[PDB]
RNA sequence: UAUCUGGUUGAUCCUGCCAGUAGUCAUAUGCUUGUCUCAAAGAUUAAGCCAUGCAUGUCUAAGUAUAAGCAAUUUAUACAGUGAAACUGCGAAUGGCUCAUUAAAUCAGUUAUCGUUUAUUUGAUAGUUCCUUUACUACAUGGAUAUCUGUGGUAAUUCUAGAGCUAAUACAUGCUUAAAAUCUCGACCCUUUGGAAGAGAUGUAUUUAUUAGAUAAAAAAUCAAUGUCUUCGGACUCCUUGAUGAUUCAUAAUAACUUUUCGAAUCGCAUGGCCUUGUGCUGGCGAUGGUUCAUUCAAAUUUCUGCCCUAUCAACUUUCGAUGGUAGGAUAGUGGCCUACCAUGGUUUCAACGGGUAACGGGGAAUAAGGGUUCGAUUCCGGAGAGGGAGCCUGAGAAACGGCUACCA
RNA sequence: CGGUAAUUCCAGCUCCAGUAGCGUAUAUUAAAGUUGUUGCAGUUAAAAAGCUCGUAGUUGAACUUUGGGUCUGGUUGUCCG
RNA sequence: AGGACUUUUACUUUGAAAAAAUUAGAGUGUUCAAAGCAGGCGAAAGCUCGAAUAUAUUAGCAUGGAAUAAUGGAAUAGGACG
RNA sequence: ACCCACUCGGCACCUUACGAGAAAUCAAAGUCUUUGGGUUCUGGGGGGAGUAUGGUCGCAAGGCUGAAACUUAAAGGAAUUG
RNA sequence: GCCCGUCGCUAGUACCGAUUGAAUGGCUUAGUGAGGCCUCAGGAUUUGCUUAGAGAAGGGGGCAACUCCAUCUCAGAGCGAAGAAUCUGGUCAAACUUGGUCAUUUAGAGGAACUAAAAGUCGUAACAAGGUUUCCGUAGGUGAACCUGCGGAAGGAUCAUUA
């Protein structure tokens, strides 16, 4: 779901105010800026050496992670550059002393540095309002597959 | 009267929210500046908490910066050639942020001449020794020399004339220019 | 409400001003000043109620106007000045000096304190920043902006303002095993020693405090104010030294110390 | 708008309003101590019930529990200060055994009658 | 504050409801009514309509005094006293009332603003306004303007047109004023290690580019570039760096930019010291201002969870923004908040969407073995509203209504 | 209850209950184990879909270190100082 | 106090929090009480103790525990260590 | 193919209360005030009424879903004596 | 003994209902759209710089470039600066007209009912073997309860034929 071209749209895609000097003869790939979101969260090497842009990247973009940290399960990875996470919980009805299974759908913005798919449990972090509904940035794909790490059977 | 609150929008689910708390003053939105070229005419607007804002409609000259050697000069904007949002602004010569314009480019030219003196487009001993110590490091790339011979520089504006009132930006240079000229050749 | 609010109804006043719920519809709203109004103490409350030197509003106004009150070496002629925690109130008449420290019930108790030490004040460091032209500065809890501080003074620290020049006299570094005061919540007025300060990556530092009676509790770091070294407080602690005797122990104190 | 001060009821009429034995007992207590109405017995029964709810709640709590100690001995000292509970039975288990007649006995009416300066209960009233 | 009783039958045991019983900061009403304390009170229907009268104006020794107002006496040649009026400044956005709209809406608990504005209060905060400085008001720059004096108009309204003076912390301008260091440009020489007479700019504010804003730990060779000292082997040994969990943060630096913001032409009291003994030089305590950064009162948004009945409401939303992407505009600021072009998405049997609420949410009230049921218009906290709707000036703060504009009634 | 002896209607006498309060109306709570999670019933009193499959929901067999010995700290009831 | 890996929960103990008023409840002769946060004691010559506590059963934060209930490891070894 | 003994599963049956019910009776209608193995559907006095309306299925017949206004002190279950 | 239905009378409740009704409110197609705000213009008037030539009479403090002067004063003309009415395009959009739609009230000829009142009428279905056992589903019929046909069920009037 990611275009091969590093910039695909009409506007140019650059990290604002990080400049690579063309007159210089170092001729490294580019000058890519990055940061660590803290909380003992490892920045992915796919973001470290990657070539995407993703204005709203917790690791490379301007957005900062602060506030709530929510763990959930991916219910929809199939809309562009964003994720829909199913968070399940038990509401405690006290008149019966009984619990009640309930679910909420939290939109978030997964960076291209992560490879997500339906069913992955994801640790996500609070940030600024990114869109009308997304307020969280995907920070870790804990379960990449879960039960699909081993697929084939060849003794 | 143009509100920017979220109440008039439908909910994430899609329900039509009922009207509530008729829109306030801390939620207002003002008219677009849709600036033009020529006969500088900046109108002050008194916004929230004082803080004079400046609408910069009809702006002709502004500061522009060169990143390679890092030098800024006041120069004239001469039309807009590309806009990443809407080509309608390009046809109407509406100047907003991130628009791509042409530059008279003379001030950069004789700054280069008094700085390196390579005679693009085709003394005291102190200046001669400065140039000798420079030792022709001014190996600036070929396309900028091409439009120097043409005489009009390709620049991308970076200031917001709608808010700041200025007309500041930077010249396209390096792969930047590359990208956009492809787009321009798409237009051509 | 469209704009700021300038009225404080009597029931909405903090229960540490602890006024009478009758005999008045409103309560003195503290004007803007060095302290949060929820945490501060208006001068009218301190004089009319705590000291009873006055009788009502007009008397407090007359007292403040003729420049007998001196808050931290300054006159402060406004009725609802937020004289907050650790401020010094000087009355040249009766030559008396007070320092506002919470009694362990958690209230701004009347603390008559000597003239010699009244020259200075203590303060908690809430920020250490670099202002324009590269000048370091420190913001205390009073909002005092002290310029050119000691280079190794950090946040959450404590410092000793001379209160005359308003500069840096001495400071105490926040770390384990240090005498400390509590300035909010259930542990108001409590004084102890820092046993441990659990970091809690991501926010809301907590510190464990053990007092002289060997009781232990835990409090937020925003809520904490280092006051000196164990056995050597840098100020004169109020009567009781904030041990928080149990209600049964308080009853035993009432029974034992009793003469009529 | 000024902060209200809380008025509160001090009696509770019984559920069965026409119990013959209860009515006769109430009249006996009214005539013994010269009570003007039968609301007086309701008030004393309500006071006894409040004291008793507190006593049973404290009893439910575990022995040697700070709440039990503090509030229990507070209630006992208050009742022995009133005089209804004799010093012999300061135990918080005899406090449940108090009867309405005990609080009736400590009224200034009956005390003036006991001292003898009033030779009749209605004379005391 | 764990209780039952009368009624189906000729009679019985049940299921069952009706009725009885006790409440009710739940009202209404009937009949009575002596005292002290205390107190709700046009919420229910009509957020229906309003005569009339009040409900916000404000002056200190310290902004402006020529009222032809008062005091004219012990303080009075500009002025001092008191003081109408008016200009100026500030509040009028607080308070008070009502619950009409509103069902993830408000609100409650709990977070966030490294996503923003903030009069005031409190603490700090600036030499450069000179621009070629060998000719300027800085011992003080200009013009209006209310109040007032007089002429009116209208039937009337806090309706004001014309004329004549007049002021400011009102409106406009504008001066000093150091040194230092850093950048840039050179009248020359003397053969390199090239190194130097000298000239202009640099406060802050705004805008844009770029740089620094470091940091896990011992040694090398080499090549180039070429810097100091050389006791001419070569050594380079010394490099300064704050905060958070994180940043493009704080801050600093370079280049520039601006229809060029601020950097005291303001008041009161006391009027001391130096003698350069003159109105000379300096000089205290305050009051107002004033840029920026904090702090406080806050304001806006904002994370998780929590709402009454209903399926005789099962699919809802998107051409007109519905979900997301990017760029721009607007915003104080994030944000489909709006626009342009793309993607076709988002919610839902864990009840979405729709409908109803004689629903404002909550702290709480009644009731009480325990579990609960009902109520919460109203003394506190929030929200909303001023007949219904929209629109806006002033300010720090209003979509204000005891502020205006228009439509509807 | 009232159909010529009305303990029930209208009155007089006596008495009863609350008492400066009492009576009515609606609403509501306990009574209501007549909303039942604690805690209701379904053979005939009202009430087991005609039967079976079946998504969601609810629920779901057993099993993965149990023992011991010592030292030692508080708290008790110990016997008494 | 730093790199390093962290199976994840549900559950439960403790604490910080859940504004005051209200409920509970301590002290206190408003003449008693509803109440109120007062008051008390000197020799009468200024000296004083107060304005206690608990609960809120949900959501969030920290913390100790590991029975009960659920998920995950190593089966193609692409497993664990040196 | 019978006979004897045992066992699993099924339609059933006799006796009994030591258990349950208002009883008739039930070996489940027991293990229920000493109240909790999992789970689905249904009922809240009688009548109006399984009526009207609104859906939905059906060619039609009709099926599924399905009240209220109002009225009523009973309707009803089992058993006992006539 | 008890009771069932049709028809007959009275009061109430509710429904359907042609009238292609009526009102209110909600949205809404289409067409108008006040007023504010922004913008394009516009330019009454107020002004400042200028030498733009006069009378002013030392209209400088020396008959004269006054040894001109913040000089009397308009034709100047330019250059500004502020700037009202008016006005171009939007923008927020109230509201109007026109139909459409839905929701609630709202009448309404007439029709089909259901209750309560029990001393009307015609029968006597059910409760006993109710004198044809009863009841259920379905279909037909008929003054009326009801009858009949086909399958059931005992809540039957049999728990029973190894006679
Ligand atoms: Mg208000
Ligand atoms: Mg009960
Ligand atoms: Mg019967
Ligand atoms: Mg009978
Ligand atoms: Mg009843
Ligand atoms: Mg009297
Ligand atoms: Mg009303
Ligand atoms: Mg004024
Ligand atoms: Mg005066
Ligand atoms: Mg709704
Ligand atoms: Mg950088
Ligand atoms: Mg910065
Ligand atoms: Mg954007
Ligand atoms: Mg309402
Ligand atoms: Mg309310
Ligand atoms: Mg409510
Ligand atoms: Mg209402
Ligand atoms: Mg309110
Ligand atoms: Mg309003
Ligand atoms: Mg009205
Ligand atoms: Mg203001
Ligand atoms: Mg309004
Ligand atoms: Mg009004
Ligand atoms: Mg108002
Ligand atoms: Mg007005
Ligand atoms: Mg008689
Ligand atoms: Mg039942
Ligand atoms: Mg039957
Ligand atoms: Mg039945
Ligand atoms: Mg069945
Ligand atoms: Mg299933
Ligand atoms: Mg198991
Ligand atoms: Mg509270
Ligand atoms: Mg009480
Ligand atoms: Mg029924
Ligand atoms: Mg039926
Ligand atoms: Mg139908
Ligand atoms: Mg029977
Ligand atoms: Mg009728
Ligand atoms: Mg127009
Ligand atoms: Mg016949
Ligand atoms: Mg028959
Ligand atoms: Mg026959
Ligand atoms: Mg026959
Ligand atoms: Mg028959």
């Amino acid at each position: 779901s990611t275009e091969l071209t590093v910039q695909s749209e009409r506007a140019f895609q650059k990290q604002p105010h990080i400049f690579t000097n063309p007159k210089a003869k170092a001729n490294r790939k580019t000058k890519r800026w990055y940061k660590n979101v803290g909380l003992g969260f490892k920045t992915p090497k796919t973001a470290i050496e990657g070539s995407y842009i993703d204005k709203k990247c917790p690791f490379t973009g301007l957005v900062s992670i602060r506030g709530k940290i929510l763990t959930g399960t991916v219910v929809s990875t199939r809309m562009h550059r964003t994720i829909v996470i199913r968070r399940d919980y038990l509401h405690y009805v006290p008149k019966y002393n009984r619990y009640e299974k309930r679910h909420k759908n939290v939109p978030a913005h997964v960076s291209p540095a992560f490879r997500v798919q339906v069913g992955d449990i994801v640790t996500v972090g609070q940030c600024r309002p990114i869109s009308k509904t997304v307020r969280f940035n995907v920070l870790k794909v804990a379960s990449a597959t879960g039960k699909a790490n081993k697929q084939f059977a060849k003794f | 009267g143009i509100s920017r609150d979220s109440r008039h929008k439908r909910a994430a689910t899609g329900a039509k929210r009922a009207q509530f708390r008729k829109k306030r003053k801390f939620e207002l939105g003002r008219q677009a500046a849709n600036t033009k070229i020529g006969t500088k005419r900046i109108h002050p607007v008194r916004t929230r908490g004082g803080n004079q804002k400046f609408r910069a409609l009809r702006i002709e000259t502004g500061n522009f910066s060169w990143a390679s050697e890092g030098v800024a000069r006041k120069t004239r904007i001469t039309g807009v050639v590309y806009h990443p949002s809407n080509n309608e602004l390009v046809r109407t010569n509406t100047l907003t942020k991130a628009a791509i314009v042409q530059i008279d480019a003379t001030p950069f030219r004789q700054w280069y001449e008094s700085h390196y003196g390579q005679s693009l487009g085709k003394t005291s001993k102190n200046t001669e020794r400065k140039w000798a110590a420079r030792a022709a490091e001014a190996k600036i790339e070929h396309a900028v020399d091409s439009q120097f011979g043409a005489g009009r520089l390709y620049a991308a504006i970076s200031s917001r004339p709608g808010q700041s009132g200025r007309c500041d930006g930077y010249i396209l240079e390096g792969e930047e220019l590359a990208f956009y000229l492809r787009r321009l050749t798409a237009k051509k | 409400a469209r704009g700021p609010k300038k009225h404080l109804k009597r029931l909405a006043a903090p229960h540490h001003w602890m006024l009478d719920k009758l005999s008045g519809c409103y309560a003195p709203r503290p004007s803007a000043g060095p302290h949060k109004l929820r945490e501060s103490l208006p001068l009218i409350v301190f004089l009319r109620n705590r000291l009873k030197y006055a009788l009502n509003g007009r008397e407090v106004k007359a007292i403040l106007m003729q420049r007998h009150v001196k808050v931290d070496g300054k006159v402060r002629t406004d009725t609802t000045f937020p004289a907050g925690f650790m401020d010094v109130i000087t009355l040249e008449a009766t030559n008396e000096n007070f320092r506002l420290v919470y009694d362990v019930k958690g209230r701004f108790a009347v603390h008559r304190i000597t003239d010699e030490e009244a020259s200075y004040k203590l303060a908690k460091v809430k920020k250490v920043q670099l202002g324009k032209k590269g000048i370091p500065y420190v913001v205390t809890h009073d909002g005092r902006t002290i310029r050119y501080p000691d280079p190794n003074i950090k946040v959450n620290d404590t410092v000793k303002v001379d209160l005359a020049t308003g500069t840096i006299t001495d400071f105490i570094k926040f770390d384990t095993g240090k005498l400390v005061y509590v300035t909010g919540g259930r542990n108001l007025g409590r004084v102890g020693t820092i046993v441990h300060r659990e970091r809690h990556e991501g926010g809301f530092d907590l510190v464990h405090i053990k007092d002289s009676l060997e009781n232990t509790f835990v409090t937020r770091l925003n809520n904490v104010f280092v006051i000196g070294e164990p056995g050597r407080p840098w100020i004169s602690l109020p009567k009781g030294k904030g041990i928080k005797l149990t209600i049964s122990e308080e009853r035993d104190r009432r029974r034992a110390q009793h003469g009529l | 708008p000024r902060a209200p001060r809380t008025y509160s009821k001090t009696y509770s009429t019984p559920k069965r309003p026409y119990e013959s034995a209860r009515l006769d007992a109430e009249l006996k207590l009214a005539g013994e101590y010269g009570l003007k109405n039968k609301r007086e017995i309701y008030r004393i029964s309500f006071q006894l019930s409040k004291i008793r709810r507190a006593a049973r709640d404290l009893l439910t709590r575990d022995e040697k529990d700070p709440k039990r100690l503090f509030e229990g001995n507070a209630l006992i000292r208050r009742l022995v200060r009133i005089g209804v509970l004799s010093e012999d039975k300061k135990k918080l288990d005899y406090v449940l055994a108090l009867k309405v007649e005990d609080f009736l006995e400590r009224r200034l009416q009956t005390q003036v009658y006991k001292l003898g300066l009033a030779k009749s209960v209605h004379h005391a009233r």
